[PDB]
């Protein structure tokens, strides 16, 4: 407050900054996390084989 | 948003003996409804462990 | 649910042939009047799905309004001597009917328009599958389904009942059961769809949205209580008309607003115009769907 | 006390009444496709004709 | 202490040509007489900017002040041919007009003052766009804004709407906007300058500050809380007059008082002195300062 004048100032955080700094296709140990082909959510590509039954 | 537990999901569409073909998936053990039955996933396959810290 | 109860639009007729003693009440069908075939359609506890959605049309009113055609007879005789064409289809419904009636309309396999009717001065029962001997009695039919009509354009001849590992679903016959059979009394809901016939859903997956059709908008005028307005005079951009129509953004984005030449302020329905069901995982407009209470007969062997 | 056993007694006796869901229909024994009702009334009696003091 | 409410500084009068049979109790402004240009800007509940600053002058008082310019033609006719000028400005102000009050004037986007009317015998609608029949007409000006006036003469044509987000509020085109436009109404407050149009703001700073000007005391007539006085009939300091006044030291250190010889105990306003608006950071002196429901077309592609 200046009597007359209202300087208000936030510092709020900017979520573009984090956004676009580690955006997917990232390395994370073995896996590799990327987007998904279908459904909404993040998904993981595996290296390994196919191993179940239906 | 973040993730507590890897769910191993396996895009399978499904043709249908007259010629219909529909797309669905698969996660973990869970079923879904088609036209002539239902589908389900008996075994997983590996499994991210640890993510409650990303 | 809707706030327009008693409102019905367009001509809003409910009388079927051979029991036309209540078209003074029933045509049209205001606020004002006790409409046999219409009272009990908003009862709380009965028919909650038309409670749901009551902006559109209902099965006589399609039928009225060159929507749904009528079936052969139309209205069943329910005493008449040597059999009668109407009774397999009837005995084969689980619904409740209270007393002083004297006819049920119900929807065939067809998709046409099939009802009884008793000779007066008859009756019907608790279950309304027969009529007896002789309050006053009703001057109407009772609905003995809880669907809705509307106006829709999609073809689904191919969509016929996919209800597996079951005889026979309602009324319409899948198959010939000889070996073992399993009746119980469950509820099923149907649908029908453009030159189809009664087709038999497990879910019902409704969806509400809008369109540019008079169907969507009310209309009404300012006098020295709520006085209701013609929807088919309002112009279009660009076109001709009658009177002229104003209203907000949802009103003007589809017809022409004069507003310092209009004479009456129109406003956007609450959700109302296509009704869109989710089967075989597309979205279909189908025609009369609903939810019947009926006895299917399930397999077992 | 259940229906069908109110009219043998209530003699000072250490029993119990129980009831089990057991099924229905045409296909077990009855008319409607509700579950039928199990009434079980045990009662336990003596054995020998002469007791311990422990 | 606490100011009146109907004490209207300076000519005190609410009237325009077309509407002017309310003249002999809207010329002046007092307890005598019902205006019905000033009762509905008393309401609780429905504009407590003008119930906050009490002693200041409205628009229609700026307008006979020679403060606001006045349009061509001032009062346009609603249901007269060749269309209607009128209208254009005012489709997208959404207002409200409750009921009697056949005329209606709002402030326009040219910085002018227009008003519109029915001719008899009709009123105005609930959207205040085209007329209806009826009880009595009041023959006045129902006000649609909350907007408070002064006196001032600061220029400001370097100043115009500079809103973010906004590509054409109300009929002014202000950015070049490729994609779609988002027509809805919201809040939004506004401040006219002279020698320009109605600019808008989407944020506003006031400022009030306390001087020695006649505008700025009230006065209870007694017998030599209670009701009102004349304040342009005190004397000065240092001199004489009509009447004779007294207060406190708030009115003693300005004007002159006679403790017994006076007719009045007169005290300080509590709501007067200079309204002040911050635009772009500078404090300027503002004319009218509104605060009103316009259609605010913002991007969307």
């Amino acid at each position: 407050p200046m009597i007359d004048q209202l300087e208000c100032t936030t510092n709020l955080i900017d979520p573009f900054v984090v956004f676009e700094r580690g955006s997917l296709p990232q390395t994370r140990n073995d896996k590799t996390f990327a987007a998904s082909k279908g459904n909404r959510g993040v998904q993981a590509f595996s290296k390994g084989s196919v191993q179940a039954d239906l | 948003f973040n993730c507590i537990d890897w769910v191993h999901k396996l895009t399978l569409e499904i043709t249908d003996f007259d010629g219909s073909v529909s797309t669905i998936d698969l996660g973990a053990s869970s079923s879904r409804f088609t036209n002539w039955g239902s589908v389900s996933l008996s075994l997983d396959a590996e499994g991210i462990s640890g993510s409650n810290s990303f | 649910e809707d706030p327009h109860l008693r409102n019905r639009p367009g001509k809003g007729h409910n009388y079927i042939d051979g029991m036309t003693q209540e078209d003074a009440t029933c045509k049209p069908v205001t606020y004002a009047g006790a409409c046999s075939s219409f009272d009990v359609l908003l009862e709380k506890g009965k028919f909650p799905l038309f409670q749901s959605y009551a902006h559109h049309r209902t099965l006589l009113e399609a039928v009225h309004d060159t929507i749904i055609a009528k079936a052969d007879p139309p209205s069943c005789d329910l005493q008449s001597a040597h059999g009668n064409p109407c009774m397999k289809e009837k005995l084969v419904m689980k619904t409740h009917c209270p007393n002083d009636y004297q006819s049920a309309h119900y929807l065939n396999n067809d998709g046409k328009m099939a009802s009884v009717k008793c000779p007066p001065k008859y009756e019907l029962t608790e279950d309304c599958n027969f009529c007896r001997q002789m309050a006053s009695l009703k001057k109407g039919s009772y609905p003995l389904q809880d669907l809705f009509c509307q106006s829709s354009e999609d073809d689904g001849s191919k969509l016929k009942t996919k209800m597996k590992g079951v005889c026979e679903v309602g009324v319409q016959a899948l198959k010939k059961c000889d070996g073992q059979l399993s009746t119980a009394h469950e509820v099923v809901p149907f649908a029908v769809f453009k030159n189809s016939k009664k087709v038999y859903l497990d879910k019902l997956d409704l969806k509400t949205e809008e369109n540019l059709l008079p169907d969507s908008f009310v209309c009404f005028e300012h006098k020295g209580e709520l006085k209701s307005f013609d929807i088919s005079q309002c112009p279009k951009i660009g076109g001709h008309g009658s009177k002229k129509c104003t209203g907000d953004a949802a009103f003007c984005s589809a017809y022409e607003c004069t507003a310092q030449y209009a004479n009456a302020y129109c406003s956007h329905a609450n959700g109302s115009g296509i009704v869109q069901i989710q089967v075989s995982g597309v979205w279909k407009k189908p025609l009369c769907v609903g939810y019947e209470r009926v006895v299917v007969k399930r397999e077992l062997s | 006390t259940s229906a069908e056993f109110s009219f043998v007694g209530e003699s000072t006796t250490m029993r119990e009444n129980k009831c089990f869901e057991q099924c229905g229909g045409w296909g077990c024994g009855c008319f409607n496709v509700n579950p039928s009702c199990l009434f079980v009334h045990t009662y336990l009696q003596s054995v020998r004709k002469e007791a311990l003091r422990v």
